[PDB]
RNA sequence: AAGUAACUUAAGGAUAAGAAAUCAACAGAGAUAUUAUGAGUAUUGGUGAGAGAAAAUAAUAAAGGUCUAAUAAGUAUUAU
RNA sequence: AAGUAAUUAAUAUUAGUAAAACAAUAAGUUAUAAAUAAAUAGAAUAAUAUAUAUAUAUAAAAAAAUAUAUAUUU
RNA sequence: AUAAUAAUAAUAUGGUAAUAGAACAUUUAAUGAUAAUAUAUAUUAGUUAUUAAUUAAUAUAUGUAUUAAUUAAAUAGAGAA
């Protein structure tokens, strides 16, 4: 008798396009292992990442004076009998007009949160899965694999748009108008748009300048949950892609086994 | 080969411009004011006839020793043999037990 | 941070679960008393469930 | 894929390009999904109003 | 649209927090939980104070002392050696020894070690290992029981410092370009304990030159 | 060992969507140091105990239910399995009997 | 409670400390300052209320060692 | 106009990992062996306590208390 | 082997101190269409087993919601000093 009779291989590999900046015309196709672009959707791990971002962003200012930091004289506004009136101490007091607020915090608050390690990286991969699954992430690599299909010579191979910088002709250059036919062309003007590189690409920050309000780049070693989440159109460049891959990969021992 | 001038850390450097290895430095305390003084060692002045500290303490001493251990630079820093302080091998091997532990 | 009670400490040790206590009423005045009877008043006793709990207000890091 | 893509005009989602293993599975997809908003422009999707009927 | 509008907490991860003294309805009304009256309504009394009757640790005596010499020794029974094997995760080379070095390495004693490992016979009539075994000490059982399978084992004395150096010596070698001497023992005790056969200590096996010097200073 | 393969390297059967993995078929993985995932767990103050089955990919369902054809002992009743982390729960203690079972083919 | 509040005095952009009559244990480290583990740890207390290190390992840190003394006496030490 | 915050400790639920976990630079912490004030002592010589480890006692047992074992170490 | 809703039989449903479970109003932060044929506020009359939100009419402001909903936080609810 067979004893568990439904039981098989998961598969291992996710096929994920690779494709130039300026037009997004696929170029090979580059397996991605299914821990880093289709997993499960856990919301909670999400939600974990989320809130555990949110808190460590905080700033704390929060500061009202409280009685000892309110600048009132030490000294009974009162006689305590006689006068005909409630008992008052020093002017400081919560229940007073101009009195200081009970339990007062005082800035810098601290807010922080942590989190297990293996826990965060659970959490990234299930935020790219999501991205990928939805058919919103692009891939933009080469010159490191093998190419099944030749690069447009316009187009470039990484985020970055070049001759943005000669910029001594009109109140405009290339880099922008590159930028908003790139917008048009795939609907993607007023939606919000991540761009993760591998270096400082000074060229794409250049010319997304005029978009800061839905458009956004990072570097490898600087993405967030929330941002990729955020983000309705990620970009990201191959190279990064692995890095992240490698940063979030679920370490795994020799495990030989019959 | 000089090019491993800088190769060498700050101290044994600073040691060696002060004192070159090329002068012959004495095994014994001698006067303050001859050449032949060593630095690890506490010598005595000549006009007041009183001990000197030595220039470089123990445990400077004992720091610009183990770096010249460490780069095979024996011979070239003064002798040490009259400052009671043996380093590593010759302090294991010629090591005087306990009282304690023998009896 | 919170603090051992070192006057706990120095009377109760941690064994197992529980902490262990030694017997009071054997330190003077014994003569007169059955030997038998006295064997009673030495050796250890385990700490009751009635105090535990302040036991281990006391003994955090027990 | 490319040229089904660069002819038709459309982009199909690399999830989709991994999973459709035959030429049937690509057409029954593209037209079940792309036609009907294609087709009727009401009947499209909207990012901001995703549980929409 | 963004999963961020969304996400919501595993079941069962989440509470309300009581709120005192926010409505009658709400079940902490006025006093919120206090009482009526009371220090403990408008103070803060100790939680373990009883009262003035002579309290629980004052009662009795203080019992014991404690040993600063003591040198705690973490525990590896043989069934969890057997165990590895068994597993397949005792890569050993023939003729190597499964010293502290080994055992941190390999995953069988993790965790800070300060003092030593002393192996103990929890499994021994399952263990079968030939392999040379080296510790702080083992119990007599565990003696019998490695050697009853071909093996053996030996008992060696190690510093705080020495030990350091024998768990991870690159450590040494990259800071100080030296991997430090060991210690040869010099407390009596230490002396007496892997002087005895019984023990397998690595003086008494061995032979080395500090029993030697002992017995030509002792007959001098 | 490159955690992105060359384009032929992998095969039709490694990619998802192929092989109808998630239906009727469920998985189960080792831990990092390759032991069975079944571990026991002591609830609300140690009087309860109860195992714990991790690390399943798949239908979770027909696990359960295959596990139960194969340890009719252990009563239906005392089965349950959360949803959301994809945990299978035995009332008792069953890691003995239930590694037995997993080991046969995984 | 606390060498805290308060009063008095003196100096600089900072001041204080700093290149072992230091730690440690038979093996060794190599100035000073701040933070974390060590550690609520040894230690201590009308053995009450309570108080509580060091070694060692990490992080910030700068070129971080270097003589300016004729090598230091009513000084160390002892009693109080 | 009134149960707030910081630094710690113990319990309960869920989530991650799991005979390991956090963290990685080392170090540390917890769990994995129970005892004794403490010490150089530490769990089936052949199976369920009638065996074994520790504490009192002994030559060793019995006696009292706790803990350990019936393809897979909790 | 579940969730929602509806049926049949049975049991229970006063409550101070207290314990446990679940919800509503206001504000802030993340995500977040629509728009003067709308939005906010106030009055009146209706609806929903109703501390709330809604329909209509009336009045005033705004070419306009930190709007619905899920989370995270409270200077988060007053006939009682
Ligand atoms: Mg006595
Ligand atoms: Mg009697
Ligand atoms: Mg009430
Ligand atoms: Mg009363
Ligand atoms: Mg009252
Ligand atoms: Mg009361
Ligand atoms: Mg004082
Ligand atoms: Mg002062
Ligand atoms: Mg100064
Ligand atoms: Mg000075
Ligand atoms: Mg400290
Ligand atoms: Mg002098
Ligand atoms: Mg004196
Ligand atoms: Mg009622
Ligand atoms: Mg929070
Ligand atoms: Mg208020
Ligand atoms: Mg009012
Ligand atoms: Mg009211």
């Amino acid at each position: 008798l067979n004893p568990l009779p439904n039981a098989a291989i998961p598969p291992k590999y996710a096929l994920v396009t690779v494709r130039s900046f300026p037009s997004l015309e696929p170029l090979t196709f580059v397996p991605v292992p299914t821990s880093t672009v289709a997993a499960p959707l856990r919301r909670d791990i999400l939600w974990r990442a989320v809130v555990y971002e949110n808190d460590n962003r905080r700033v704390g200012a929060s500061n009202p004076p409280g009685r000892s930091e309110n600048g009132f004289s030490r000294r009974k506004l009162m006689p305590q009998k006689g006068s005909g009136r409630a008992r008052v101490g020093d002017a400081n007091s919560p229940t007073r007009h101009n009195g200081g607020r009970a339990l007062a915090r005082t800035a810098p608050n601290d807010y922080t949160t942590e989190l297990p390690s293996k826990v965060y990286s659970m959490a990234f991969n299930n935020a790219l899965s999501h991205q990928y699954k939805s058919g919103k992430l692009f891939v933009i690599g080469g010159e490191k694999v093998d190419l099944i299909s030749p690069t447009p010579e316009l187009d470039l191979n990484r985020l970055d748009l070049v001759n943005t910088n000669t910029v001594e002709g009109k109140e405009i250059f290339e880099g922008e108008v590159i930028f908003r036919k790139f917008l048009e062309e795939f609907q993607l003007k007023g939606k919000r748009l991540l761009f993760i590189t591998d270096k400082t690409r000074e060229g794409l920050i250049k010319s997304s300048d005029p978009y800061k309000q839905k458009v956004d780049v990072i570097q490898k070693e600087l993405v967030e949950v929330n941002d990729i989440l955020r983000a309705q159109a990620v970009f990201i460049e191959l190279e990064a892609l692995e890095y992240l891959a490698m940063a979030h990969q679920k370490e795994i021992l020799h495990s030989v086994s019959n | 080969y000089k090019q491993y001038f800088d190769s060498l850390p700050l101290k044994l450097k600073s040691f060696f411009q002060r004192y070159p290895p090329s002068i012959k430095y004495s095994p014994v305390s001698t006067s303050t004011k001859a050449i032949n003084a060593n630095p690890f060692l506490p010598n005595k002045h000549p006009v007041t006839q009183r001990f000197h500290d030595p220039k470089y303490s123990l445990r400077r001493m004992s720091d610009v020793y183990k770096l010249a251990l460490r780069y095979g630079v024996e011979e070239f820093l003064p002798p040490i043999e009259n400052t009671k302080k043996l380093f590593f091998e010759e302090k294991y091997n010629k090591k005087t037990l306990m009282k304690g532990v023998l009896l | 941070l919170m603090k051992t009670h070192k006057g706990t400490a120095k009377r109760w040790r941690r064994t197992g679960n529980t902490f262990k206590r030694g017997i009071a009423g054997r330190k003077h005045g014994n003569i007169g008393w059955s030997h038998r009877s006295l064997k009673a008043l030495t050796g250890r006793k385990i700490a009751h469930p009635a105090y535990s709990k302040h036991l281990k207000r006391l003994l955090p890091y027990h | 894929t490319k040229f089904l893509q660069s002819k038709s005009g459309y982009l199909i989602p690399d999830y989709e390009l991994t999973t459709l293993s035959t030429p049937l599975q690509f057409k029954r997809y593209i037209k079940e999904k792309i036609l009907p908003s294609a087709n009727d422009p009401k009947l499209a999707y909207k990012e901001a109003e995703p549980n929409a009927i | 649209v963004s999963i961020l509008g969304q996400l919501k907490p595993s079941d069962g991860s989440t509470k309300s927090f009581k709120r005192l003294g926010r409505g009658p309805s709400s079940g902490l009304g006025k006093t919120s939980g206090r009482g009526q009256k009371g220090q403990k309504a408008r103070g803060k009394v100790k939680s373990w104070f009883e009262g003035g009757q002579t309290p629980i640790y004052k009662l009795f005596p203080k019992i014991g002392f404690t040993n600063v010499g003591a040198k705690p020794l973490k525990e590896l029974n043989l069934k969890r050696i057997q165990w590895f094997h068994d597993k397949n995760r005792l890569h050993l080379q023939p003729g190597e020894v499964l010293d502290m070095n080994k055992m941190r390495k390999l995953g069988l004693v993790t965790g800070p070690i300060k003092y030593g490992v002393k192996i103990l016979a929890s499994g021994k009539f399952h263990y079968n290992l030939p392999i040379a075994l080296e510790a702080s000490r083992a119990s007599a059982k565990a003696i019998a029981a490695i050697e009853k399978a071909g093996g053996k084992f030996t008992a060696r004395y190690y510093t705080p410092l020495g030990l350091r150096a024998h768990l991870n010596p690159q450590w040494f070698l990259e800071k100080r370009g030296r991997v430090p001497l060991q210690a040869r023992p010099t407390k009596r005790r230490d002396i007496d304990f892997y002087s005895k056969e019984e023990k397998r200590g690595y003086l008494v096996m061995e032979k080395d030159k500090l029993l030697q010097d002992i017995k030509e200073a002792q007959n001098k | 060992a490159p955690i992105f393969p060359k384009l032929e390297d992998v095969k039709m059967h490694e990619l998802i969507g192929n092989n109808n993995f998630g239906k009727k078929t469920y998985y189960v993985e080792r831990s990092r140091t390759g032991n069975l995932p079944v571990y026991s767990a002591y609830k609300n103050g140690g009087n309860k105990i109860i195992t714990e089955i991790r690390k399943i990919e798949g239908d979770v369902i027909q696990l359960r239910n295959d596990l139960q054809e194969q340890l009719p002992f252990i009563p239906k009743k005392s089965w349950s399995v959360v949803m959301q982390s994809k945990k299978i729960i035995i009332k008792g203690n069953a890691v003995e009997a239930v590694k037995r079972v997993l080991t046969k083919k995984f």
